[PDB]
């Protein structure tokens, strides 16, 4: 959130302000519990980009079906990457507070990318709503609900 | 002859802590902060609160 709060201070001519200044306070006395958060999230990495795809495979079984893109162990191990990819950005987003490095990492283009590569955008967004599930599983209540709102953004924002 | 100041009668108030009305507004808004949901901990163990 500081560099977000800086270029937002920078489009303008003036400093930092108290607001945001109250924001980047609060946004420290939280860190250590999005520390948390992370160390749960890097720690059950396996089980839960497992449980998610099988949860996408149940729900969705066209990407496994062979005139789907993810048929074969090879696919679907590159299924189970992207869900861990995935994964790993919305790691870095509840470290970061911002979600620019969800971002700037695997938002920005990734329509245009999937089309190329025959891929559905829909069924991965069914995945991460998936990993959303599981993790919102894990984590205790109001902290699932701070893991899942930054999955949600990617959810929304893949669609 | 007689004792002109013989002790000090200890009087009592006519408040005790019914009133100063937001130490009691704090009696029950703390008495209802209780049964609110209190999420801080994983959210199955409480909705098996009575
Ligand atoms: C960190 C950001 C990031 C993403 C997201 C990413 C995706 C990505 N997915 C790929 C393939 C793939 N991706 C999928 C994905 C899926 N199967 C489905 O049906 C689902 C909708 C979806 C699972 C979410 C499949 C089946 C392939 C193999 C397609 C092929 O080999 O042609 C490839 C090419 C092979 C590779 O290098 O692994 C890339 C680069 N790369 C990145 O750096």
């Amino acid at each position: 959130i500081v560099t977000k709060s800086i270029v937002n201070a920078d489009a303008e001519a003036r400093y930092l302000s108290p607001g945001e200044l109250d924001r980047i306070k609060s946004f420290v006395a939280g860190g250590q519990q999005r520390l948390r958060i992370a160390q749960a999230l890097t720690d059950n990495r396996e089980r839960l980009v497992k449980q998610a795809g099988d949860q996408l495979f149940q729900k969705r079984p066209d990407v496994v079906s062979p005139g789907g893109n993810a048929y074969g162990q090879e696919m679907t191990a590159t299924c189970l990457r992207d869900l861990d990819y995935y994964l790993r950005l919305v790691t870095y987003g509840i470290v970061a507070g911002d979600v620019t490095p969800i971002e700037e990492i695997g938002v920005i283009g990734v329509r245009e990318m999937y089309k190329s590569l025959g891929t559905p955008i829909e069924a991965v967004g069914e995945g991460v709503r998936a990993l959303k599930n599981a993790a919102s599983t894990l984590l205790s209540a109001e902290d699932a609900a701070e893991a899942g709102s930054y999955f949600d953004y990617v959810v929304g924002a893949l669609q | 002859n007689d004792v002109v100041i013989p002790s000090f009668k200890p009087v009592q108030a006519r408040i005790q802590s019914d009133k100063t009305p937001i130490l009691a507004k704090a009696i029950a808004d703390l008495a209802a902060q209780a049964k609110q949901m209190d999420k801080s901990k994983p959210l199955f163990i409480e909705l098996g609160r009575s």
